[PDB]
């Protein structure tokens, strides 16, 4: 603690009281001070990228991944398709929502005071992955799905090294494949990254049965509306990456609980449990990629499908 | 007697400047000083600078080495003629303090030896002037207090900063604990000199702060940043020995590298020291680590910071 200090945290503090470092003027800190508010300030990203860089240097020291590490033999990914209103296109729009103030601020006479706000949202979609299981026996695979932008700030260039920073995790799940051709369908709603639902103090006033675990309960998980980027009206092109890995390798053995807060494992982890995936978080993206193009990187158990995200004004 | 010994040493030091004129026709004559013979007489002697300290140390050693008191007087007599006077006073005082022949030999009061350092130039040249103006045995008295517009509130502190006793003490303290002190040569060691270095200076600062508060001024702030410009101060001190005076400094210019050292190096040394404090150990020359023990730690740090000859590295 004393040698290394606490760089990240101090960064928030320093930025937060930039206005009155000395404390003379007696002013409250900015949004950077609070975990609830900090994301709103654009500075947050600048600082976090800085810290991310630190991690990246470490990652850089590690050697790259061989075909051996990546590949899952006998399994071949034939194709992926995303089903929506229009195939391979996801539509995003703005939706109005209301928040009830009454629990937080003194209501007085009023039954409820609600504030209406708008947020980004997207149409529901599903993925269909065709996989060929060459082996004689049934295999178990972890399907990993990521999304990365096709376009750069110059022109269209799928340079996998750069892509590593950009790739966002859509979903991670376990599936069993029989021999022969298999089609695995997964719905966006199921996404491991997102929180399925946060119960309002009102719902909680009654008593439901998602089960009963805690601060993470409905709270944590990334928000569902947020699952994909906004895209543009034109329909921005994004690479859709699906990779299948050997589950036997990926899972850890141990003895933990009943079905608990695991919906949101990708970012949240599991309650009182070890992180369910052996692979480094962000794999295969975490280490440096030698290839000029992403396509070159692909092994047989990987696949890229280009889809479009189009925003609706 | 020892008091007769006083009466000789005091006129040894009385009027330093004019006892120069080396008056030894061949430079080689004092092989005793062939190692030194670098800093001329008129030049100002720096208590801080390493090269100056080295010469001073060399001088003291000769004085310590002196077989007997008589021998001590002799080398001193003759050495004074050739070495810079400031260095000489420094070396002799150290010798008088430590060397067993000298108990009950006080030194000539520093203020009295160099009145010009204690009093302002105006009362130096007024007094000198009165001496010349009218020759007469009669005594001359000059009141140093002056009359002037007192623009800077720092002036209020002058009673403390300018005090004759304080300055004298500081001179003496460095003499009792010289930075150059080599315990092997002397054989004796100064107990906890590093810690004392820390304590004495800390007290001076602490006492200073009490003055500011008494004044209604805020506590002094540390000169943490090398970049910041310094406040100016004009001493109004002359050095009679020559025409020269201590150069004044006005405010408002950032820090400049000297041929001897660059500011960047200073910053380095600080980060170095901070690290050591942090990991709780310092590295010796041997590349061994010594712990900053509770008992030992301040002392070790003091030697390194000052730094003394004692510094582990």
């Amino acid at each position: 603690v004393e040698y290394y200090g606490s760089l990240h945290n101090w960064g928030h503090v320093m930025m937060a009281n930039i206005t009155d470092p000395d404390h003379r003027f007696q002013e409250n800190p900015g949004v950077m001070s609070d975990t609830s508010t900090s994301l709103r300030d654009p500075i947050f990203y600048r600082w976090h990228r800085f810290i991310d860089n630190i991690f990246q240097e470490h990652k850089k020291s590690f050697h790259p991944y061989t075909k051996e590490e990546l590949s899952f033999p006998g399994v071949e990914v034939v194709g992926v398709s995303i089903n929506s209103k229009t195939a391979n296109v996801i539509t995003t729009l703005i939706k109005e929502s209301l928040l009830e103030l009454s629990h937080g601020i003194n209501f007085g006479t009023d039954q409820s005071v609600k504030v209406k706000y708008h947020h980004l949202d997207h149409e529901p979609f599903t993925y269909n992955i065709v996989v060929e299981n060459n082996s004689g026996a049934e295999k178990h695979s972890t399907v990993r799905i990521f999304l990365a932008p096709k376009y750069d700030e110059l022109n269209n260039k799928l340079e996998p090294d750069e892509q590593r920073r950009l790739f966002i995790e859509l979903d991670k799940f376990f599936y069993t494949l029989t021999p022969g051709k298999n089609t695995i369908v997964r719905n966006h709603q199921d996404s491991s990254v997102t929180i399925s639902k946060v119960r309002t103090f009102d719902q909680l006033g009654a008593g439901e049965g998602v089960s009963e675990d805690s601060t993470e309960y409905c709270s944590c998980g990334w928000p569902e509306h947020m699952l994909i980027p906004r895209g543009s009206h034109k329909g921005m092109e994004f690479e859709l990456f699906v990779m299948l890995t050997d589950h036997d390798e990926d899972t850890v053995a141990g003895l933990s609980e009943n079905a608990v807060c695991s919906d949101a494992v990708s970012y949240c982890g599991a309650r009182d449990d070890r992180y369910p995936d052996k692979k480094a978080m962000g794999f295969p993206f975490d280490r440096k990629i030698e290839a000029r193009t992403a396509a070159e990187f692909l092994t047989p158990n990987m696949g890229l499908t280009d889809i479009k995200i189009k925003f609706h004004g | 007697t020892v008091a007769d010994k006083q009466a000789r040493l005091m006129p040894l030091f009385k009027h330093l400047t004019a006892l120069t004129r080396e008056k030894l026709p061949l430079d080689q004559r004092d092989e005793r000083l062939k190692g030194v013979g670098i800093l001329p007489r008129g030049t100002l002697f720096s208590c801080f600078h390493a090269r100056h300290l080295a010469e001073a140390t060399e001088l003291y050693v000769a004085l310590y080495g002196a077989k007997d008191f008589n021998d001590f007087i002799h080398l001193c007599e003759q050495a004074r003629q050739i070495v810079n006077e400031g260095m000489f006073v420094y070396a002799v005082s150290v010798a008088v303090l430590h060397r067993e022949d000298c108990k009950g030999i006080t030194v000539p009061p520093i203020q009295e030896v160099f009145p010009d350092r204690f009093v302002p130039a105006e009362t130096i040249n007024r007094a000198n002037k009165e001496a010349s103006n009218h020759p007469d045995q009669q005594s001359i008295v000059v009141e140093a207090e002056e009359t002037g517009n007192i623009l800077d509130p720092e002036y209020k502190l002058s009673y403390f900063r300018e005090d004759i006793g304080i300055n004298a003490h500081h001179w003496h303290w460095h003499i009792v604990y010289p930075a150059t002190w080599n315990p092997t040569v002397m054989g004796k060691e100064k107990d906890r000199k590093g810690e004392l270095f820390f304590y004495m200076h800390q007290q001076m600062c602490a006492r200073y702060d009490s003055e500011r508060l008494s004044n209604g001024l805020q506590r002094m702030i540390p000169f943490h940043n090398f970049d910041e410009p310094l406040e100016g101060y004009a001493p109004h001190l002359t050095s009679l020995v020559s025409g020269l005076q201590y150069a004044s400094r006005p405010e408002g210019y950032s820090i400049h590298d000297l041929s001897d050292v660059d500011v960047q190096d200073m910053v380095r040394w600080r980060e170095r020291i901070l690290d050591a404090i942090n990991m709780h150990y310092i590295v010796d020359k041997d590349n061994n680590k010594i712990p900053l023990d509770i008992e030992h730690g301040t002392d070790i740090l003091g030697d390194i910071i000052e730094s003394s000859d004692e510094s582990k590295n």
